[PDB]
């Protein structure tokens, strides 16, 4: 139950470890707000052209 | 700086960095910097 993430030119193929490095620091706010939750998780989606 | 990390935010710099390893005399470097088109500089850097 989280708002969509900013893929920003980064393909994450199924069952293929990948790294994401956005230059903006606002997505880190969402990554630190999930630390108190019991299970922390995130979804990965794809962008259009 | 791997080609699989997709951290090459500036490809021109990666091609220049790869051409920097060449041992070609300075003149060759100046000539390659004069080159404006992309396949010529990549082709020449590979040639060096």
């Amino acid at each position: 139950h989280l708002p969509l993430i900013a893929i920003t030119r980064n393909p994450v193929f199924p069952r293929f470890i990948k790294i994401i490095e956005v230059k903006n620091k606002k997505l880190v706010e969402l990554l630190r707000r999930k630390v108190r939750l019991a299970q922390p998780y995130v979804g990965v989606f794809l962008k259009r052209d | 700086m791997q080609a699989g990390q997709r951290v090459v935010d500036n490809p021109i710099y990666l091609s220049d960095m790869g051409a920097a390893l060449t041992g070609a005399e300075s003149h060759e470097l100046q000539d390659v910097l004069e080159e404006t088109n992309i396949p010529k500089r990549l082709y020449k850097a590979l040639s060096l």
